[PDB]
């Protein structure tokens, strides 16, 4: 019934989202080559979520590929399930975009984001009901953060009421991958805050700690942090696919998760995590989902949640469980440690609970969180951008495209006052 | 009674919907602005560097 | 002869209608697909079951019921299970999208489309009735579809029918144990409109039944199937009445007048016993005077509240199975002599009951022990005024920073919408407080 | 797909060329007749080569460059070698008479009379392009056709084009080692007409090669053969981003975006590790955090300046082969610990990463050991500020005597271009001061 569009950008984006939909297919019983070949009738009941079906009994991905360098599109096509998207959906330019936010957004993207739009138009006129659209996305790089906002914009524009979602890579606190990174994040933050409903944050940081620390991977790589990525991802429309005993979608979601318009950027985590030799050794029970999931060191993106307070938390699990133990574990958090969340929103978390677990898993759970402590992240971009733009450091690059200093004045100002209106409520 | 409560609701709905649009009219005529003027910049700084050569 | 139209909206509506659904169809004999292996008269008579299922066909036996929600899954669920051929399809409606616990999104964006479809479908229901005494209608109070359809519905119902009794069965905010974060913006607002429409609400608490099961039936993990089939039983001993003889019958009208003393004081709190498990039924007697004497402990209420903090307005007594008259008045007498329990001065005649002959079915598979006699009970009194009292306070908290005040208003209800709701709240705890004061 | 074009002028720019050009094509299976024993796919696909061939014939595999020279010898022992089946004849340009060491002979007299042949011919490869990204052009600064022919071209490429990148490989005249008397009048000439127009310059220094030579690889005898075997691994292993997939691409443009924080501070240093023998490698242990410190050690620098007068700017780390992403992060953590390496106070961000999955290839014949990954690192400092200086001072000590300032305006050059040179540098010194300077 719902349908979500799903637009990938950037080299990050698509790393991330194809790494996504081989999942999508695993749950649903999708070959490589569009067949479906499962063993469940609850595979197929919910398919057109996320999937087209074409002549033949087949099922092609509701997803748009875009670029502004043809190189990461053949990467995508030629690996696993390379071979399920649909060749008109690969949308690309061929110069790249330099980590130059501004040619990104100004001109190399000024120019293709038409043929973007084009397609996704196709994709939303096939929907019953077009529910919402997926981004997925960088922050501090020229392709990401270039088509990234362009195209959040003029889909807000276009379809006022449907629901908006990005997951987002971010900045981390000790090393760049981009010298310019402080640009680019202050430019992509200053719009995301007005056009999307809601953010998820992610920091490779965060996720080379988890892996290490949990997991023991002493050599993880980008496809196993696109895994945890990718597991967060599939988790939160758990319900628009699968029955369960009390649903919640992704509107719910955010009428629980965001008191106020702006406050919308989330830290999302996942449990259980294991380790394989440990597999073996530690029985899974709901307390012990529970205990996973509200643990600073289990958090995906690189902000300690300890030194805020949680304005909501909403808890998804999925596989059989008993709804007693699923409430009064989140009661007994709240109750314990009264001190992390604020005192003026009575019950601090929404639970749901789908009765089907991931493959492989008797059962799991999902975490978003929406704290007050991520004011840390939007912190450390300020400092940085004030260092490099009192300097003009790297500056002209920008404004060589026929950007100015009002146009970074005023990007830094809204990032200044995000971080005070966190502040107010702690 | 019952109509009058429902009608009143309806009015203040649209009348809502009607502010909406327009800020969404007036975001997209920013943005367009905003755009042309930054081609405008760059297609100056372009022809002074040809004039300098 | 006398008939009764049962309707279940949204999630938790629908659930608790299955539950009723496969207990009516156990105790009459009636088979999943609608047949009976007994089907000896066709098209009337009594065959008492006449009251919930139609008659029809060449031995089809369809249950009087509507099933509303604004979301697809819980339905489909529904119509491609065990009793996927037990229903019409027309007694199965879905919209699209759901109102996301959102009060304005039901009520005022999305109920408008379908609204009319299921008024229609009620009237079609209902005018084939000859004897119909009234709704039975399922919902929960912090839910989107629940509150916002539930009030839209009552609404419309009060025009076209009036004078039919309207019953609701429902599930009240719980102390301590909460599943949204915007509950006191849906209960309010839920109060303030549907309050004068509804002739006699029956409160549920799904934390109360969390603790009644494991302290009873010794059940550590009480789930949503377990709660379920608790909530049918009593549904079932309320319309049981109609349909089966007893030596005192109560009919649905019968209720409102003697548990609504004022008419903005109309939530009777449920109770059932005994609940107890098999093994431990085999070592006790379940007499007459014990199940009467433990409905009115503390520790068995299905709403978690304090009783020892109220007064007592209105007692209810619905007796079923191996009970004998003069057992039951004696245990009454005990009961109003003993001082714990307090009745407003302005009622000296607290107490009406009902007996049936027909005793309670236990649901293969089902966690209850077979007993000879159970009793239910409904009770109206003033220790309730607790409870709302502590929801004004929890709304007052957000309110007083505009939490989430967007999300309604952005649907179309206008902001002083809350402030209205809130003061008539007010009016309604000033209402209890007058009730309990002797003079 | 993203197309590259190779300019190689004078003797040395020839001369490193060769040694690139055999590397490609190793790395490639190309054959020096341009036929591949695998040559499954003709006129397309991946064959990321590509990038560096194009497809003709029915496959002949032609590289796109264009090699030129005043002076005929250096090119026909290119046309007359192994190598002289794999270029198109009109890629090997040749004048009659060299510049005899005169910038003003190869910018005014003698450049004019195959500039525009040489134009047509970067013209004509140009538009076989689709993507063209850039243009690298390597030449040496104290060469006469090297800088004289240079910044002509260059100017005439940034009218053409404009906004295609232009990057420069260029031999920076040594300290101590010198071949021409005349180098000082030379360099301080090029970067006056030349700095406006490039969009970053790398620098190599032969007397630093030669010292890695001695100690890393105990070579005795550093000819130019060694060294120019170490510049083509350099060049390689920046251009590896795009014909061969990593974990992290990096194109051409982003080059510029991350090194050159203001338009005339343009002069990054490059470095490379490991350097080492196969009689010492069998015993190393080659890890990618040993690999990063090395790329920090003022002994293995490639140009012969000390990293510990000035600060960073930017570092850009590529890294090819066996390499994990988590081991790259931790490596330059450490390398922000130490507080022997600084960085200016406005550049809080200063590292860029890329990391490509094809490791390093040796050519048979060759020095080097087989490595299973390697690092080359771009860096722009402050510390080459000093180097500026020491040039300007040489010149001043000759300019005031005029020693040889006849053979430039014999030429056509006024005795003024001189004196406009020497300010220009002067004001690029008080550049790197101010960037130096906290606040
Ligand atoms: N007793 C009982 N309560 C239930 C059951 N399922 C859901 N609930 C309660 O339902 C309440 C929420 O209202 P819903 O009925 O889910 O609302 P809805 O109809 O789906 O509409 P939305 O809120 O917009 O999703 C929660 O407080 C739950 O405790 C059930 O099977 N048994
Ligand atoms: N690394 C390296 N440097 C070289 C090589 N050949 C020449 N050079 C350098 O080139 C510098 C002089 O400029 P060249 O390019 O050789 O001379 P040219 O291009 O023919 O122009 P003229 O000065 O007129 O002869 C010297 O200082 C040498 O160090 C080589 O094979 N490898
Ligand atoms: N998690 C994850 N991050 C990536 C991957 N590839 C690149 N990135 C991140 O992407 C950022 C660089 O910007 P990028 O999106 O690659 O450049 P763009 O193509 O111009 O948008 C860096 O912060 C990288 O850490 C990947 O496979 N997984
Ligand atoms: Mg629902
Ligand atoms: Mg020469």
């Amino acid at each position: 019934m719902r349908e979500i569009v799903h637009i990938q950008a950037g080299q990050c984006g698509n790393q991330i989202g194809a790494k996504f939909w081989e999942v999508i297919s695993d749950e649903h019983g999708i070959d490589p080559t569009g067949s479906y070949h499962g063993d469940s009738d609850l595979q197929l009941e919910r398919i057109n979520v996320y999937y087209n079906e074409a002549a033949g009994n087949k099922y092609v991905p509701r997803a748009i590929l875009v670029d502004l360098e043809p190189g990461t599109m053949d990467s995508v096509r030629s690996g696993p399930f390379g071979q399920i998207f649909r060749p008109d959906n690969f949308v690309f330019g061929q110069s790249g975009a330099g980590n130059n936010w501004a040619k990104g957004h100004y001109t190399e993207g000024a120019e293709l984001v038409d043929s973007v739009l084009d397609v996704v138009r196709k994709e939303s006129e096939s929907c019953d009901c077009l529910q919402g659209f997926q981004l997925t996305h960088s922050l501090g790089g020229g392709t990401g953060s270039g088509m990234g906002t362009l195209l959040i914009s003029k889909i807000r524009e276009e379809y006022p009421d449907r629901i908006m979602n990005t997951f987002s890579v971010v900045p981390s606190p000790k090393v760049s991958d981009t010298v310019v990174e402080p640009y680019n994040a202050t430019l992509s933050v200053h719009q995301l805050v007005e056009n999307t409903d809601e953010t998820y944050c992610i920091d490779n940081e965060a996720l080379y700690d988890i892996c290490f620390r949990t997991l023991k991977l002493t050599t993880p790589t980008y496809g196993d942090l696109n895994h945890l990525v990718s597991a967060t991802m599939s988790g939160v429309t758990t319900c628009l696919r699968f029955p369960g005993q009390l649903n919640a979608d992704l509107r719910k979601l955010a009428v629980n998760m965001v008191p106020f318009p702006r406050l919308h950027f989330f830290m999302p985590g996942f449990a259980p995590l294991t380790s394989r030799g440990s597999q073996q050794y530690r029985a899974l029970t709901v307390p012990e989902l529970t205990q996973q999931m509200f643990d600073a060191k289990n958090m995906m993106a690189a902000c300690d949640p300890r030194h805020g307070r949680y304005l909501t938390v909403a808890a998804v699990f999925r596989g059989r469980m008993s709804m007693k133990e699923v409430d009064e574990q989140m009661l007994n958090v709240q109750n314990k440690n009264s001190s992390y969340f604020v005192e003026w929103i009575p019950n601090n978390v929404k639970t749901a609970v789908c009765d089907i677990p991931p493959r492989g898993l008797k059962m799991s759970a999902t975490f978003i969180g929406n704290s007050t402590a991520i004011q840390e992240l939007f912190k450390r971009i300020s400092e940085q951008f004030t260092a490099m733009f009192r300097r003009k450091a790297f500056l002209h690059w920008y404004t060589g495209e026929g950007m100015d200093e009002m146009e970074f004045t005023e990007a830094e100002s809204n990032m200044n006052d995000l971080v005070s209106e966190y502040q107010q409520y702690q | 009674v019952w109509l009058e409560r429902e009608e009143r609701a309806r009015q203040h709905y649209e009348k809502h919907l009607e502010e909406r649009k327009k800020r969404l009219e007036e975001q997209r005529q920013k943005e367009e602005r905003r755009r042309a003027a930054v081609e405008e910049k760059r297609r100056q700084r372009l022809e002074e560097d040809k004039e300098r050569h | 002869m006398r008939e009764c139209i049962s309707i279940h909206v949204g999630q938790a509506g629908v659930q608790i209608g299955n539950a009723c659904w496969e207990l009516y169809c156990l105790e009459h004999g009636i088979q999943p697909d609608g047949q009976m292996p007994s089907d000896k008269t066709i098209g009337g008579g009594d065959d008492s079951f006449n009251t919930f299922f139609s008659e029809t066909g060449a031995g089809k036996h369809v249950p009087r019921a509507v099933f509303v929600d604004l979301e697809p899954t819980v339905i489909d669920e529904v119509r491609t299970g065990t009793y996927r051929q037990l229903f019409h399809p027309e007694q199965l409606i879905t919209g699209k999208e759901d109102a996301a616990n959102n009060y304005a999104r039901g009520h005022y964006t999305i109920g408008k489309e379908i609204i009319d479809l299921v008024l229609d479908r009620i009237r079609k229901l209902a005018d084939q009735c000859t004897g119909l005494q009234g709704f039975l209608v399922f919902h929960s109070f912090g839910g989107g579809t629940g509150s916002g359809f539930t009030s839209l519905l009552m609404e419309r119902l009060s025009v076209d029918y009036g004078k039919k009794s309207k019953l609701e069965f429902s599930i009240y905010p719980a102390p301590q144990v909460s599943t949204a974060v915007v509950e006191p913006y849906n209960s309010i607002l839920t109060t303030h409109t549907t309050l004068e429409h509804s002739d006699c609400a029956f409160m549920v608490d799904n934390e109360a039944i969390y603790d009644i099961c494991r302290r009873n039936l010794d059940i550590e993990r009480p789930t949503y199937t377990n709660l379920n089939r608790l909530i049918s039983q009593i549904v079932s001993s309320i319309t049981a009445s109609l349909r089966f003889d007893g030596a005192l019958n109560v009919d649905l009208t019968e209720f409102q007048t003697n548990l609504v003393p004022y008419p903005r004081i109309h939530f009777p709190l449920a109770t059932y016993a005994p609940v107890i498990s098999a093994e431990k039924a085999y070592h006790e007697q379940l007499s007459v005077a014990e199940i009467t004497n433990a409905c009115f402990e503390p520790a068995n209420q299905m709403v978690k509240c304090d009783p020892r903090h109220g007064k007592y307005m209105a007692c209810c007594l619905l007796y079923r199975g191996d009970v004998v008259p003069k057992d039951v008045n004696a245990a009454i007498a005990t009961i109003k002599t003993k001082r714990s329990i307090q009745f407003v001065d302005w009622c000296p005649t607290g107490f009406k009951v009902g007996i049936n002959y027909q005793p309670p079915t236990v649901v293969p598979g089902g966690d209850l022990a077979k007993v000879q006699r159970a009793v239910c009970m409904l009770s109206n009194t003033t220790a309730i005024a607790e409870a709302w009292a502590r929801l004004d306070h929890k709304f007052d908290l957000m309110y007083a920073k505009r939490a989430f005040v967007h999300w309604y208003v952005g649907e179309g209800m206008e902001e002083g919408e809350f402030s209205e709701a809130r003061e008539d709240m007010a009016a309604l705890e000033k209402d209890y407080e007058e009730v309990g004061v002797d003079s």
